């Protein structure tokens, strides 16, 4: 009836998608072959007899990562034409992604998206998974975003983004890419849910007792959050919230569209047994900074909108009580222009857990989407990083080679300065 | 002889509505298939007030179900009693409103409204003599609030001489379930003051309190909360559906309880309410009922009636009772608590009695209070709205749907005016 | 005592016709072999209106099947009820017309027409008192349109005092099934205005809509569409075949409904129409039927009757019914919707009642509306034709068959004149 | 009752015929020996007891290609006298085909055709299969066409033509031949259905995942289209269209008689499983340029008449809906003098598939015959090619040697210029 299209861009996007789709399959009892021996229809189309196909598009500019999907366990799950690969990667270069390499494959991907949309009766919108730092995740994604807005426009667009960490980082040009994609995507995205790999690592180590978390673990964790977000569409609940809701409830001004995700409880079977995981207790967990999925200081910021999505054996009254308690707590401060800061979703289905996963089976969970002036701090460091490198024109030539102009960088800088100013001003 | 047309708008509206329908079915002895399996002839004599007879001794609610999303509808149809509803009376959109009043009222709702109006018109034209309309919805969302409000106005245009009743679940004081709640509520209120004849102000917070403190319910469900609302609704229309000693229908109640047109926001209450344990340790007499009725802990609106004054109170009693006792007790309460009743309306209390009690009980009561304390609720919303508008927060979500700032200002003005009016009488 | 002669021309004509015949057989209790296995004596009393008795207690349709291609005929003969037809009444060519009116009317059709005329003559001469002729066909093809039209004219020459009825499936507004449709339709219309006494305008689009929206049919078939048409046809002749309280045959209806000779294009309708699910949730009463009849969603022509005015309406009811109720309801509807009825014909409605309902049902109704809104259809075709003629598109296909441009112009003129006439009365 | 005669001229024609006849046999359950253990009678005559013979004539000016038929699997299927061969080929020379070599065998072939026609009770007409580029396919075919018109005239004549591609081509003199045959055949043909080998190759590669398509594959694909066209005659359907129809519905002016064929869906068993091949989806496929069987740009032209022939599990309403949707789409434009542009056929029989074929078994198919001003572009390039070569009188002497005059070339040029002018003018 009402359907959701998932787009997975670049390595990070693709890998996250792999997790998410697996989780979905597990949850709806769909086998890796597409067979199952009816709300799942929002995510899976049905073909002929006893086969189900994800409403998904996977894109990468190199073949290697998607080649694993097409040779792996879930090779039969996806339709070949929805797994799109080029030949040469974007090489951590926004320009290659947005112009030189991306312009060769974008039309094809758009056609696929259009075809997907033709099979929808009540398209809710798009979920796009991508990194900010990679050349395809940035450059290609911005290109795709802009295109989507023209073709569709009014339909809601949601981004899941691996935000770069303060200390830990892989790429050298990552700041440049992050700024540039932010500039170009800002006017085209309705809401973007950031997460941070550092934070997820720490949580894994501290809360799950995992010595050595791998990217797979992180992906799995991400998948849970995604499931929480989309459970309101994929199941029936007491009080529920669709994809069109979030943008209205979490974005007070058009440019300030960066809410952050937090999941609770994330605990092993060791510490699960020795704990009464009540609604109040889980809720409280979410408002303490060590459990949050972006490295950043909320204690140094103020909350503007908070959305709480509960799942499983949960009753309204206790949730309400918990919210009241949170409100009472002086150390959790909300901006003065927002007396009503909570949006609450409650769904009946407990979180399903992947066999051989790190997480224990729980009666209840919560996914909080929170919008905070603390994001300004994060932006600032990134800006500073950008500024240093540009002061020496370090790496700038590469970008120019691929058709980008120096003036674009300046523009991007300016826009980020504006954004940070806006963030500051909302606070006061 | 008289007929009531039921409308349900949005999630909350639908969910309360279903419960209400179930209750009604139980009362009239109609099962989930539409067939009458009752015993007393009184159950069927006025069955036409809520049900159309669709032949083959089967009955169907005069009910219209409206939502911009189909999920709710699906949930309803699949529920117990989902099968009694006429399939063509489910009118659903595909988009949703995303807790945006603008979408409900001007955009998505606008597209769908015509169909619902047509359905309503059809329903009216089959029924011989419509008393009027009852709408269940919230003020805090987009569908129930924006589209529901639109529906009301359109209905009124067609049927200006019929009674327009709403059971509106309003934003609570302590905790908000949406961020834009004050906007949605405010706009809804603006339309409601001008276009409805009465509004029953239901508050979820109050219901929760009742469940916890009075019903001793460790883990209340939304269903349980809805049940109370349903019961209240049933109590309100009992004189249309059964005989009695003194009978008051929707019009009689309205005229008794609304002294000036704008002041039609009621605090409803229901009595008795006891736990499983505390059932034994009290006698089922009128005094107890009266006590329960006149108590802040038993009000379904989050307002303390002792912080204002009662303009009017309507009490509706069900069961075989001594009228003298009722009269005495209503007098006595008034005498006792003289300070909580406006002095320039002598005999502030209207009484009605229906001989048929609800099932499982010997005796019941429903209370409708028109208290100037309701102003508090309005004030709290108003302040919030003003604050939000000061920073133009979230405004682009509404202006993007074609709304203008001027409308907001107008709404604010109306809200303030209403509270001023309430204060004046206080 | 009275007799009807049936003619089927082209693919569409044959396919509808077969269905109609089947329906008739079912009604009269005649099986696919021609033998009567009915029960009620009423079924056989007026069996001679549609069937000749061919001895050995066997009955054969007074039906002539005509096509320029044999494939359709073959399909019919092989179908269920194909065996009831007289083998000598199948009159087929070898060539086909290739959706060309010219071929149907002047060339291929011309060669074959004599034989069909002879057959018709024979049929007439055996029957004691022919009421007249009913022709089923499309206007958009070559056979049904060109040859069918030719047949009509020839019939009229022989039998100028008998009633000439057509059930014509006309080009839809949204989608065209042929490229030259406007030409074929236009030419057919030209002949029809001058040579038929009434024409029932059937539109496939409308039928599809009915199937989807009213019948709740996920996957309607052409057979299903045809069924509706068949039912309508059956409804139209019911008073000739069964007794009643008030009886109206083809002539009575015609005189009631055609105030000026050219204005004889009807929008037919049939009621009731319910799904498998929605069968339970409504009562089988006259009001419901009336509602269904007077509704744009239930019209079998792709025209909104609310975009014009009704000149006349004929309503034909089947089943055991209170005449008073019917009279009241027809009055009431007229009163309600005064603006949709021409003001200079007081009592715009003609009523007839037949005691025998159709099989499986308790009660049924057939509606014939003569609405000035039909002009819209004519206008749309006319515009298209004019456009095509502006570029002389496809013209050589028709001129190559001996047709002259002048004829086209004449046809256009007639078409325009008709619409002007319709407008004048509106 | 109503019968159809097939003529297969030259190599290309003969090979296509081989495919088509095989397909027919498969469809009607006729063995390669003519035996079957009644609509098929439109294509097969019946002799004595338990044998069926194609209503076909195969002609080539050299023996080699037909010698394969007479020694192959279906040697017993055809009557020896209907397989006609000369000794010397037309050597890619129109003049040899039309005059020098063709005039020796034409009478014989005409006699055979006459004999075939004597066994017909309701002759619908002729289907002629031939290339434009070969000396026999051009020169002989034009000769035969003209002759047919004199002998018969009023009966409908339909051509299936391998139109030369823009880039890819085999012969050097191909443009000369194409122009000349077009000139001479124009007044004698009622409707000619072009296809292009390049386009079929691309479709095979892109849609069927075939690395290396062979001529056989192309032939098989062509056969399907032919079956679709003739299924209305060979089976009974819901709403059906004979051979006499097309000429009326697709030709608005006598010279503009070149509609183009498109088939859908053409997909492997890989991509068949992971797709709900609905009526709307297949119909939509046909109006996108990548799936069409002639290399050319419809987006740069306008549609004048479109005929859609559906086959298999198809219901009228959905077809209608699809057509409406197509009409609505602004990127698919029809000329303003044609408000009704659709002719629709619906047949109950699903497409039968040849064992060991490239195509998957489908519930539904569609064959679109579309007439478009985009053909003008195709004509233009050909004209240009002709012009260059004639500017130098390149190869002209060969033609002269075989009795052709230079003035004929001029005439041909003139006629093509006229045709292109006409095409242009219809557009405006
Ligand atoms: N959470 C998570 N992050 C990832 C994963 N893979 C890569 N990343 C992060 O993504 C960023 C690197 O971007 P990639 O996605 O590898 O690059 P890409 O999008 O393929 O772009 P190019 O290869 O430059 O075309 C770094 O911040 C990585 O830490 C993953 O599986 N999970
Ligand atoms: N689709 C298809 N095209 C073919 C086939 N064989 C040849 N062609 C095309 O036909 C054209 C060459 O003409 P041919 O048919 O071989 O020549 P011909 O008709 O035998 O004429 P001559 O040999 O000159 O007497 C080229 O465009 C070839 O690509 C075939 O089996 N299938
Ligand atoms: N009493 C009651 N209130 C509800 C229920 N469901 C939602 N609500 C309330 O309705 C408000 C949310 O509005 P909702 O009707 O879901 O939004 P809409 O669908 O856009 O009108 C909140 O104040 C909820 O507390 C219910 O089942 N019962
Ligand atoms: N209602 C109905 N319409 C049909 C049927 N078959 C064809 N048509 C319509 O008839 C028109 C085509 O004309 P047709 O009678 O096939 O051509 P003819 O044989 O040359 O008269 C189109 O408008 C079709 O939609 C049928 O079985 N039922
Ligand atoms: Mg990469
Ligand atoms: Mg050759």
């Amino acid at each position: 009836m009402r359907e959701c299209i998932s787009i997975h861009v670049g390595q990070a996007g693709v890998q996250i998608g792999n997790a998410c789709w697996e989780l979905y399959c597990l949850e709806h009892g769909i086998q890796p072959d597409g067979q199952m021996p009816d709300s799942f229809n929002t995510f899976f189309s049905e073909t002929g007899a006893g086969k189900h196909v994800p409403r998904a598009v996977f894109v990468d500019l190199e073949p290697t990562v998607i080649d694993e999907v097409r040779t792996g366990t879930y090779r039969q799950l996806f339709h070949p034409e929805q797994l799109i690969t080029g030949k040469e990667d974007a090489a951590n270069n926004y320009a290659r992604g947005h112009y030189t390499i991306g312009k060769e494959i974008i039309d094809l991907v758009l056609d696929r998206i259009r075809k997907l949309a033709d099979q929808c009766t009540g398209l809710q919108g798009f979920l796009v998974f991508h990194s900010f730092g990679g050349g395809t995740g940035s450059g290609f994604t911005s290109l795709l975003m802009e295109r989507l807005s023209v073709d569709y426009g009014k339909k809601s667009k949601l981004e899941f983004s691996i935000y770069p960490a303060p200390q830990v980082s892989t790429a050298v040009v990552e700041p440049y890419n992050s700024i540039l994609t932010t500039h170009t995507t800002l006017e085209h995205s309705d809401c973007a849910f950031m997460v941070d790999n550092e934070a997820i690592y720490d949580i894994c180590r501290r809360n799950l007792d995992i010595e050595r978390p791998t990217y797979t673990n992180l992906n799995r964790l991400i998948s849970q959050i995604v499931s929480s977000i989309t459970a309101s569409l994929r199941f029936d609940g007491a009080l529920n919230v669709d994809l069109t809701e979030f943008q209205t409830n979490l974005v007070p001004y058009p440019r300030i569209h960066f809410p952050l995700a937090t999941y609770a409880p994330v605990i092993s079977a060791e510490k699960a047994y020795h704990e009464q995981l009540s609604v109040a207790e889980i809720t409280n967990a979410c408002f303490e900074p060590a459990n949050q999925m972006v490295k950043c200081d909320p204690r140094h910021g103020k909350y503007m909108a908070c959305c709480l999505l509960y799942r499983g054996d949960v009753v309204p009254k206790d949730v309400n009580a918990a919210i009241a308690t949170i409100k009472t707590k002086r150390s959790i401060q909300f901006v003065d222009w927002c007396p009503t800061g909570f949006k609450v979703g409650i769904n009946y289905q407990p979180p399903t857990v992947v066999p051989g996963g790190d997480l224990a089976k729980v009666q209840r969970a919560v996914c909080m989407l929170s919008n905070t002036t603390a994001i300004a701090e994060a932006w600032a460091r990134l800006d500073h990083k950008f500024d240093l490198m540009y002061a020496k024109r370090a790496f700038v030539h590469w970008y120019v080679g691929e058709g980008m102009e120096e003036g674009e960088f300046s523009e991007a800088r300016e826009d980020m300065a504006a954004l940070e100013k806006d963030y500051e001003e909302v606070g006061v | 002889m008289r007929e009531i047309v039921h409308i349900q708008a949005g999630q909350c509206g639908n969910q309360i509505g279903a419960k209400f329908w179930e209750v009604i079915s139980d009362e009239h002895g109609i099962d989930p298939t539409g067939s009458y399996h009752g015993d007393s002839d009184l159950q069927l004599e006025r069955i036409n007030v809520y049900y159309n007879e669709a032949a083959g001794n089967k009955y169907v609610p005069r009910a219209i179900l409206v939502d911009l999303e189909p999920g709710t509808m699906d949930s309803v149809r699949s529920g117990p009693f989902g099968q009694i509803f006429r399939p063509d009376n489910f009118v659903f959109g595909q988009s949703g409103a995303g807790n945006n009043w603008a979408k409900g009222h001007y955009t998505e709702g606008a597209e769908l409204v015509d169909s619902v109006l047509d359905v309503v018109r059809k329903e009216s034209e089959s029924c011989d003599c419509l008393q009027g309309f009852q709408l269940t919805h919230s003020l805090g969302g987009g569908t129930g609030s924006g589209m529901g409000t639109l529906l009301i106005s359109k209905i009124r245009e067609e049927y200006p001489d019929r009674i327009m009743n709403t059971f509106s679940v309003v934003p609570s004081p302590k905790v908000s379930d949406t961020v834009v709640e004050p906007y949605n509520a405010t706009l809804s209120v603006h339309q409601l003051v001008e276009n409805t004849d009465e509004t029953y102000c239901i508050d979820n917070e109050a219901l929760y309190d009742i469940c916890f403190r009075t019903l001793k319910l460790t883990t209340p469900t939304y269903g349980d909360l809805n049940h109370l609302v349903s019961a209240t609704m049933s109590g309100v229309t009992t004189c249309l559906r059964f005989p009695g000693q003194l009978n008051a229908d929707l019009r009689k109640l309205a005229v008794n309880m609304v002294p000036f047109p704008r002041l039609h926001f009621f605090m409803p209450g229901f009595a008795p309410l006891t736990s499983r344990g505390s059932q034994q340790y009290r006698a089922l007499t009128v005094p107890e009922l009266t006590q329960q009725m006149f108590d802040a802990k038993n009000m379904m609106a989050a307002c303390d009636p002792r912080h204002g004054r009662y303009l009017t109170v309507a009490a509706v009693f069900r069961g075989r009772m001594s009228m003298k006792e009722v009269d005495e007790q209503m007098l006595n309460v008034q005498n006792k608590n003289s300070s909580y009743f406006v002095e320039w309306i002598p005999n502030n209390v209207k009484t009605a009695v229906c001989d048929i009690p609800p099932r499982g009980l010997k005796m019941s009561a429903t209370f409708i209070g028109n208290s100037t304390a309701i102003q508090e609720l309005f004030k709290r919303i108003s302040e919030q709205f003003t604050a939000m508008f000061r920073r133009k927060a979230f405004l682009h979500w509404y202006t993007g749907e074609g709304m203008d700032e001027m409308e907001f200002t107008e709404a604010e003005s109306n809200m303030n005016d209403l509270v001023s009016e309430y204060q004046q009488y206080q």
